């Protein structure tokens, strides 16, 4: 049934829906989750691998990503032991390679890398 | 409207090419002298960090 | 709670109230 002269009530309440569901910086949260997510799963991805006497393959693939950890031991750092010791709250990244190569007198091999 | 994702994507692409571009001199520098060559200390760290 | 309830009493009350509005100093646009 329809909500006629009601609306000033419900029209509110739709508007806080909105903003319990989204915050305000919420624009800048997805683009960056897009970013990690996705972005950088794409732009290693699609680098050429690298050749160069014989010569060698050396793809990459299938990134890996951490949380924040300072080293000492390795220990995670909150946001405000990062902004009292102007540290920089990031994450390190790694990534899966292959150091395969094939030379003359047909002799290769298929070494790989983890988490690089 | 270029938000932190567009704009972190366009560093990180130049920023993953420049990398490339140092593992490429330092397998240069090791197979012309007929060795093997590492690839741990061929990627510089220092070009996203 | 008590602002939840006070709303959805006024809202009766404007419904109640719906008589005659007859003040001028509120307009609202009316083209074509």
């Amino acid at each position: 049934e329809i909500t006629p002269d009601l609306w000033q009530e419900a029209c509110w309440i739709v508007i806080s829906s909105y903003f319990d569901e989204k915050g305000l910086v919420r624009q800048q949260l997805d683009s960056f989750d897009e970013f990690i997510q996705m972005s950088v799963q794409r732009i290693v991805e699609d680098a050429p691998p690298i050749d160069l006497p014989p010569r060698y393959l050396l793809k990459f693939e299938q990134i890996y990503l951490s949380k924040p950890t300072h080293w000492g031991a390795p220990s995670p750092m909150m946001p405000n032991e990062a902004r009292l010791r102007n540290l920089t709250y990031s994450a390190p990244l790694y990534v899966d390679i292959t150091k395969t190569v094939i030379k003359e007198g047909e002799e290769q091999l298929q070494t790989q890398h983890q988490k690089t | 409207l270029d938000l932190a994702g567009p704009l972190l994507a366009f560093l990180f692409r130049g920023m993953f090419k420049n990398l490339l571009k140092e593992v490429r001199i330092y397998a240069q520098k090791f197979i012309d002298r007929g060795k093997d060559f590492n690839l741990e200390l061929a990627i510089k760290t220092r070009i996203i960090s | 709670e008590w602002n939840i309830v006070e709303s959805e009493k006024a809202l009766v009350a404007e419904s109640h109230n719906m008589k005659n509005q007859q003040m001028d100093p509120f307009t609202r646009r009316q083209c074509k």
